[PDB]
């Protein structure tokens, strides 16, 4: 059984499907991967309410 | 299941051995020996199951 | 469940009282001696006799409540205990389905209505000659 | 509460997905689905709007209609 | 070996025990006909009293056979 | 009241009974953490406050003043002619609210009011 | 002249010919804002009809004098003349069906 | 053996936020409140920092002792709503005649409820990930567009009414009203802007008290909209 | 047009343009759609959160398209709102016992406006700036700006 | 898992509650005979008339209520100054033209 | 005699159903024609174009620079305030 | 920035003359619901009036 990158090609067509599917889908995939969950995890890591409460606390020994 | 009465043997369609309904199994051959007629109708049933002259 | 509850829904700490049913009695029991037989004179008081840790069932409950935190795999819910568990996230998101597909389409139909008739197609049309829509809910008038 | 069973009675898998292939009926599909994530969430869910759709719409027969036909003392014309 | 599918599998029941939870006599587990027959009445109701708008107008005059003290003559 | 936990408490069936309380009472509770001291604490606050008998007397008390609460407050809605809860006659100028008018007098007219009313010769 | 007149034909003439008594429409509350509102409303209107100088209207008045007190009925006298008065507005020009 | 709590012995923003509120009070400038407004946002912060600081005490107790605490404000909500509504049916019986236009049925209503139980599946999501030790990024920005569009249609209607605060007890009933509600979906914003997963997940008492406080705001408006719109 | 599927595959294909029902299909494909920090606690799910998860998830994002509509009509409307009849001033209409400061004690702009009185609000702008003090706002047509929900 | 309310207490108390007051007000009702018919219009007998009058053409339509009272206050003769409801007819008539 | 070759299961399906449905909709039609429930596009009901003659959009009149109308002869203003006129920023045509 | 950009336009015409909007209820009133393109544009009209930039403002024809 051959396994394609994830995200990359349908399960619901045995037609991979045509050129502007394709980007489409692609570039989607590759969007929100890559580029939209930038924002996500910077606000996630970088900007946590709970970890700015134990900040300056020393470490639990 | 159903090897006792409190297992449910001998209760319809709750024992393997005993169906639910027992409706009369088809035949092809009438009992005489003569072929089983077969008609096809193609008019709703007559209203009190009267008969028509031959 | 939403709300915490010591005593049943219990998900800060686990806790439970009781062990598994599927445990073996001889394995782990509820911790109930109140059927206990009557001591014999001759026995002597070892123990201090205090409702706690020396009794064994009781132990046992404390010893799994903590070594029961760590686990190979999941115990899956049945089906029952998964639906009661978003029972209102599923409500209510059918509630929205109704506000559109049913309340929805009626009350655009009244609208279109008043706009021909004046007023909703619910409500009795008016002859004293004021003008507008007027009310709506006709059960409330 | 009262401890019962799983009241779910249709398919419990419809086998690996392969592009759409023997799969049941669209309706089958949604009426199984309903069965597996119980039906009391859209009763009550849909009871509520259920309840008032059928009360204001009841009011174009039971308010306009009929009260058309109901005032006894309209059908009489003046001058007749 | 032979195995249940954990999600179909019935709810467990509640430990015997001197302290014992017992919901099935109490009768609270779900709404009863009783319950039905308000929501029933409720809609009768609301039927009513739009179609028929002189029923709480009553005539007094009543003939009533078999007089006045018959029991079809209460209702 | 029993005091061995081996001797079980008759419970009736219903809404509010011996095992219905048994059930939601150690609900919040951290105290009842197993069946033999969880039974233990439900006694104890059975015995205290259900075997007392003058406890029984502020039950009536407050049956008694609810449900003149409850219905002096759906006498108002029901009947009061100038409390509204339908807006029709609310919609129109005093002359023309023929409706509401025909509580005025049914309500005005009360029997507690027709049958104490002659017993002023008792304080004047 | 039948001893039941008054209540027949209006529950309003109960108050025409017994001035000074409760109106059966408002006998039940010892608040009589109501009572004055309506007696001017029903003032408001016989003018509509019958104008100013007819002496029903103006015993009307004296009826809404009987439960409104001067202060209130000057007050609202001016904006009946201005033509602001809400209770005096014809049918026609209400907004009370309007927008909802 | 250890003490059964770790008693707090000394604090001070006690003394800073109660000196803030008076600088409500004895001021000049309607521009040193807004100052001040920030400086309490400030400090009622550190206080929520104590609280997750707290955790370190590994006490059972201190989420019981929180979660009943919001019942009680929750309680203190419901019942503010309950006066208004009380202040607005006292005078029900001068409503209705007046010459003012009173809100459409239509419309608003509509629109609103279906934005408000919008905010309610996303919420609902948020507690199912919130479960499942799971998280959805996009989650967080549909609130932000629901609450972008709850302010712009608020904004508009009150510009584009016809009908001012002193024109009735019913219009300023219905502005007051409404009024309360918005100001609970403000309170709603302040909250969420905050969501973030945290590993310690079920044992965090913001979760269960969000999605408390977004269930009772959305149910108020149900109250609201039959009592005003419909 | 392709013909190397069938008509429903094509359309399915299409609704999955952005993965959705692949990702309900295939629990593989969803588990490797989580970050890795997520993916982590993946294998306690069952199918039955999963897609109940993804249905609610589905109806939810499937219904704002829905609202956005409806609250475009609404800000349409509110933007072309019709003109009422002006208030005759009743009997207890436009009651003041003191002016409208509130919003700005030392200030006290627009005494005689109400807080949200817009038209009076302008020409008491306009007034001010005939007086050499500059106000904001009420000068742009609306059609002549963005936003508006005015234009035809 | 252990239940603390009834398994179905939100919709019970909720339709069962609306249940019972709509049961108890048609019981109240009929306690005291109240009339139980609805009717939307104003009971003005004379206005009422008037209505009728302009339904059947005899009044002109569109013709205000103002235009028809015997006592007029300044408000409405400010507007009685600028009426004309024939010219209003004739505009309406055009309009109804162009339509068509 | 000689339609026996016609009936048949899918001629008789689709003539039950269809001939049901031929009478559901002559039947329900004016009913929705009636009640404004088919699409304006479709058709506009003479109701709707009674109402619709009814509307233009040239009327010009009763600009007012009040909130309220306080009676009076005088009525509300319908003078545009001095202070006002010339204040708009309006692009250049 | 809601605010801020709603601010800058000039107001809309929330109430005109009672007599005027009852000798025309029916456009007034209705006029919206079933042409809204053209009552935008006669609403643009009217405040291009009473404003008085209507000579200075060229209306986009409907
Ligand atoms: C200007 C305005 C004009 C307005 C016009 C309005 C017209 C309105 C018409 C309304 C309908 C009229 C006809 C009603 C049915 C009549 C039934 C009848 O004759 O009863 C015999 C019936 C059969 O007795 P039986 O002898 O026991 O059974 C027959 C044999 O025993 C054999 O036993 P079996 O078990 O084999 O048979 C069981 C059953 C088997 O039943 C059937 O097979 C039913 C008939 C065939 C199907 C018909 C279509 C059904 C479609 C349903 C769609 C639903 C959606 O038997 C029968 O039904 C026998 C009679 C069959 C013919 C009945 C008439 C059918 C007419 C169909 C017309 C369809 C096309 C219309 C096109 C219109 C175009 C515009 O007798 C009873 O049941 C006794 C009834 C006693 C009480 C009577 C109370 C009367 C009130
Ligand atoms: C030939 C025929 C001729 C004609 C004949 C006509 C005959 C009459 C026809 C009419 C029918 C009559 C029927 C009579 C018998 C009915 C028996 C029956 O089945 O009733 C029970 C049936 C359902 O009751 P049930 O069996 O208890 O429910 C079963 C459940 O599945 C049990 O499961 P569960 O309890 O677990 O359920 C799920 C539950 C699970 O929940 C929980 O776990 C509990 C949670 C509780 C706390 C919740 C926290 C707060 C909420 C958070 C979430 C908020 C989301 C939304 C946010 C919105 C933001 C704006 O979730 C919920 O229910 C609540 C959460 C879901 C979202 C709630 C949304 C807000 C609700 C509140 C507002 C409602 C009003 C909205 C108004 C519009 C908007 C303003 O109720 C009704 O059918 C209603 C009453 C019907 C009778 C009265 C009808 C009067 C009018 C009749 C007129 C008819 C036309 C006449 C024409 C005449 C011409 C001549
Ligand atoms: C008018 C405006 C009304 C506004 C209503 C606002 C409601 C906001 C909350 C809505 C919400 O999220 O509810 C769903 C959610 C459903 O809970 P769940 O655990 O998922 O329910 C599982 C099943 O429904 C089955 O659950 P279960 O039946 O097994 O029992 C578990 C659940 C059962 O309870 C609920 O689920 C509550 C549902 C409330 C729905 C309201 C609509 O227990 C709790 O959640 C208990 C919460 C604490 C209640 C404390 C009550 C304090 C006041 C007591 C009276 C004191 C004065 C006495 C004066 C007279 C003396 C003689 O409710 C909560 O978790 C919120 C509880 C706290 C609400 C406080 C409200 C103010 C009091
Ligand atoms: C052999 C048996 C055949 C049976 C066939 C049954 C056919 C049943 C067809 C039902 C069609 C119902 C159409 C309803 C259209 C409503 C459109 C509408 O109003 O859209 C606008 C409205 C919102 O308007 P606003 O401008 O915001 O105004 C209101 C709020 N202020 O939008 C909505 O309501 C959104 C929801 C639209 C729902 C459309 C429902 C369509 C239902 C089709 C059912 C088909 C069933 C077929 C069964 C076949 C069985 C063999
Ligand atoms: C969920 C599905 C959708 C449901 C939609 C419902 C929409 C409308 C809801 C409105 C609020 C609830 C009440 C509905 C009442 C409907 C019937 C109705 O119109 O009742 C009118 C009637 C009086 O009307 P009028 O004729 O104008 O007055 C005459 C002179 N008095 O008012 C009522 O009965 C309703 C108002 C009271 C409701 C509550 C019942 C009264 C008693 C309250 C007791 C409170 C104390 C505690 C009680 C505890 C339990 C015993
Ligand atoms: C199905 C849902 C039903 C819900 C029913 C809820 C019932 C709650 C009732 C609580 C209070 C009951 C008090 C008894 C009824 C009296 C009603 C009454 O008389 O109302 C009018 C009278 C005012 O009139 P007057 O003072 O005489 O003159 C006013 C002149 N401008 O009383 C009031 O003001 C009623 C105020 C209470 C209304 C709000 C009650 C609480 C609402 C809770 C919402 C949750
Ligand atoms: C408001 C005051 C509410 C006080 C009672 C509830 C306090 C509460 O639960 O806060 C904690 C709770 C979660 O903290 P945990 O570390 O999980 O729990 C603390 C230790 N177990 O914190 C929050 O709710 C987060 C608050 C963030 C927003 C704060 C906004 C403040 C706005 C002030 C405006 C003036
Ligand atoms: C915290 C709450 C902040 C609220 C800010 C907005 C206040 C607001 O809009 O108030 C105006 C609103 C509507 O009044 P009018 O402007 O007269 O309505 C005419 C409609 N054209 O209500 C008020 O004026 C009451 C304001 C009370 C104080 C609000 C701030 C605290
Ligand atoms: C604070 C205000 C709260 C809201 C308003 C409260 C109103 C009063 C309280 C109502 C609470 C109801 C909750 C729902 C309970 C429920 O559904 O309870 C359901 C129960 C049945 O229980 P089951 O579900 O177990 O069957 O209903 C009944 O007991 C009645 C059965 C049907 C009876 C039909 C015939 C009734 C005839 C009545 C005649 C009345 C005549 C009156 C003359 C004056």
């Amino acid at each position: 059984v051959t396994r394609y990158p994830s995200g990359t090609r349908t399960i619901m067509s045995p037609y991979p499907g045509g050129p502007v599917y394709q980007w489409l889908r692609i570039n989607y995939n590759y969007f929100k991967r890559y580029q939209w969950r930038r924002v996500g995890r910077w606000q996630m890591r970088s900007w946590c309410y709970w970890k700015a409460a134990f900040y300056g606390v020393p470490e639990w020994n | 299941k159903a090897s006792t009465l409190a297992t449910g043997k001998g209760i319809p369609g709750i024992d393997p051995k005993l169906p639910t309904h027992t409706p009369p199994a088809s035949y092809d051959v009438l009992s005489s020996g003569k072929a089983r007629p077969v008609q096809v109708a193609k008019w709703p049933p007559m209203p009190g199951g009267v008969p028509l002259p031959k | 469940k939403h709300f915490f509850t010591d005593g049943a829904n219990d998900y800060v700490t686990g806790w439970e009282n009781t062990p598994p049913l599927k445990f073996p009695a001889s394995v782990m029991k509820p911790c109930d001696y109140s059927m206990t037989k009557p001591i014999p004179k001759h026995w002597k008081l070892r123990g201090s006799g205090i409702h706690g840790p020396e009794n064994t069932d009781l132990m046992k409950l404390v010893l799994w409540n903590r070594l029961k935190q760590k686990r190979p795999q999941r115990e899956v819910p049945n089906i029952n205990y998964l639906k009661d568990s978003i029972r209102l996230e599923l409500s209510v998101n059918w509630w929205l389905m109704s506000c559109i597909f049913l309340w929805g389409p009626w009350l655009h139909w009244g609208q279109e209505y008043q706009k021909v008739h004046e007023q909703p197609p619910w409500a009795m049309k008016r002859i004293d000659g004021l003008r507008g829509e007027g009310y709506f809910t006709w059960f409330l008038e | 509460h009262i401890p019962h069973p799983v009241k779910y009675v249709g398919p419990r898998r419809y086998g690996r997905y392969v592009y759409g292939m023997n799969r049941p009926p669209v309706l089958r599909q949604v009426k199984d689905w309903i069965d597996w994530t119980g039906w009391n969430s859209v009763f009550g869910g849909f009871s509520f709007q259920v309840a008032f759709g059928l009360m204001i719409v009841s009011g174009v027969y039971l308010n306009n209609y009929r009260a058309t036909h109901t005032l006894y003392y309209t059908n009489k014309p003046d001058n007749q | 070996y032979k195995t249940e599918n954990p999600l179909y599998k019935d709810d467990e029941p509640f430990a015997k025990t001197c302290h014992t939870f017992d919901y099935t006599r109490e009768g609270t587990e779900k709404n009863g006909l009783g319950y039905y027959c308000l929501m029933g009445l409720w809609a009768s109701i609301f039927i009513w009293d739009s179609l028929y708008t002189g029923a709480t107008m009553p005539t007094g005059v009543h003939r009533y056979v078999w007089g006045p003290y018959f029991p079809t003559a209460w209702f | 009241p029993p005091t061995r936990l081996s001797t079980p408490l008759y419970s009736e069936g219903g809404a509010f009974t011996v095992n219905w309380w048994r059930n939601r009472y150690g609900l919040y509770s951290r105290r009842q953490t197993d069946p033999m001291l969880a039974e233990f604490l439900f006694r104890q606050q059975v015995k205290e406050w259900f075997y007392d008998v003058p406890s029984y007397n502020y039950a009536a008390l407050v049956g008694l003043a609810l449900g003149i609460l409850v219905a002096v407050i759906w006498r108002h809605f029901l009947f009061n002619p100038d409390v509204y809860v339908r807006r029709q006659e609310l919609r129109k100028m005093w002359p023309d609210r023929h409706r509401q008018f025909a509580y005025a007098v049914p309500y005005l007219n009360p029997q507690l009011k027709n049958l104490l009313l002659p017993y002023k010769n008792s304080f004047i | 002249e039948s001893a039941d007149a008054l209540f027949v034909g209006t529950l309003d003439r109960l108050t025409a010919e017994h001035p000074h008594t409760d109106d059966p429409r408002f006998a039940f509350q010892s608040n009589q804002w109501n009572n004055c509102e309506l007696r001017f409303t029903q003032f408001c209107r016989c003018t509509r009809e019958l104008g100013e100088d007819d002496p029903r209207c103006k015993y009307q008045y004296y009826r809404a004098q009987t439960v409104c007190h001067e202060f209130l009925l000057e007050d609202w006298m001016e904006h009946r003349h201005r033509g602001t008065c809400d209770l005096d507005i014809m049918p026609d020009r209400q907004v009370i069906h309007m927008r909802g | 053996f250890e003490l059964n709590i770790n008693i707090i012995n000394y604090n001070y923003l006690g003394i800073i936020i109660t000196v803030i509120i008076s600088i409500y009070i004895y001021n000049n400038s309607n521009i040193i409140s807004v100052y001040n407004s920030n400086l309490l946002l400030i400090n009622i912060n550190i206080w929520m920092k104590y609280n997750i600081l707290d955790m370190l005490n590994l006490n059972v107790l201190d989420y019981k002792i929180l979660l009943w605490i919001v019942v009680i404000i929750i309680s203190n909500e419901i019942l503010l709503f309950v006066s208004f509504y009380w202040i607005y049916y006292h005078n029900y019986i001068n409503y209705y005649h007046v010459n003012i236009l009173i809100l459409n049925s239509y419309n608003i209503v509509y629109n609103n409820i279906i934005l408000l139980t919008l905010l309610s599946t996303i919420v609902n999501i948020k507690f199912y990930n919130y479960i499942l030790s799971y998280y959805k990024y996009i989650l967080s920005y549909l609130i932000y567009y629901n609450n972008y569009m709850f302010n712009n249609k608020i904004i508009l209607e009150y510009k584009n009414n016809s009908n001012y605060t002193n024109d009735s007890v019913y219009m300023t009933s219905y502005f007051y009203i409404i009024l309360l509600h918005y100001i609970h979906i403000y309170d709603s914003i302040i909250l969420i802007v905050v969501y973030n997963y945290v590993n310690y997940k079920n044992i965090n008492n913001y979760y269960i008290n969000i999605n408390i406080y977004y269930h009772l705001i959305e149910v108020l408006y149900i109250v609201i909209s039959i009592l005003l719109y419909l | 047009i392709s013909t190397s599927e069938t008509l429903n595959q094509k359309i399915l294909r299409w609704l999955d343009v952005t993965g959705m029902l692949t990702r309900w299909h295939s629990r593989r494909e969803f588990i490797l759609d989580m970050d890795p920090y997520f993916r982590k606690n993946s294998g306690m799910w069952t199918e039955w959160e999963r897609k109940t998860l993804l249905f609610l998830f589905y109806c939810c994002t499937l219904a704002t398209p829905y609202s956005a509509y409806l609250d475009l009509q609404e800000l349409k409307h509110q933007g072309t709102k019709p003109p009422r009849p002006v208030s005759l001033e009743s009997r207890f209409m436009n009651q003041r016992r003191y002016d409208f400061t509130w919003m700005h004690p030392q200030d006290k702009f627009c005494s005689e406006c109400r807080p949200v009185e817009l038209e009076c609000k302008k020409m008491c702008f306009d007034r001010y700036r005939s007086m050499d003090y500059r106000m904001y706002g009420f000068q742009r047509p609306r059609i002549q700006t963005y936003y508006s929900f005015s234009t035809c | 898992g252990r239940r603390l309310l009834h398994g179905n207490y939100f919709t019970r108390y909720l339709f069962g509650s609306l249940a019972v007051i709509w049961i108890a007000e048609y019981a109240a009702a009929c306690q005291y005979g109240i009339p139980r018919h609805r009717n939307p219009n104003w009971m003005w007998s004379w206005w009422l008339e008037k209505q009728n009058q302009i339904k059947n053409g005899e009044i002109p339509a569109n013709t205000p209520g103002y235009a028809m009272v015997k006592w007029n206050n300044e408000a409405e003769q400010r507007w009685l100054k600028t009426l004309n409801v024939e010219a209003m007819n004739e505009e309406f008539a055009r309009r109804r033209e162009a339509y068509y | 005699g000689s339609i026996e070759q016609f009936i048949n299961l899918r001629t008789a399906r689709m003539f039950i159903y269809g001939g049901v449905s031929a009478v559901f909709l002559y039947k329900a039609t004016p009913v929705m024609y009636r009640w404004e429930m088919l699409p304006t596009f479709l058709v506009k009901t003479e109701a709707y174009k009674a109402r619709e003659a009814m509307i233009a959009f040239d009327n010009m009149k009763g600009i007012v620079y009040g909130p309220y109308d306080k009676g009076g002869l005088e009525g509300p203003p319908t003078k545009i305030p001095e202070t006002s006129v010339g204040m708009m920023k309006v692009d250049p045509m | 920035w809601i605010y801020v950009n709603e601010r800058q336009r000039e107001p809309q015409e929330n109430v005109m003359d009672h007599e005027e909007f009852f000798r025309d209820f029916d456009s007034i009133y209705l006029g919206q619901v079933f042409d809204h393109h053209r009552f935008a544009e006669w609403l643009a009209r009217r405040r291009a009036v009473k404003w008085g930039y209507a000579d200075q403002i060229h209306i986009p024809p409907v």
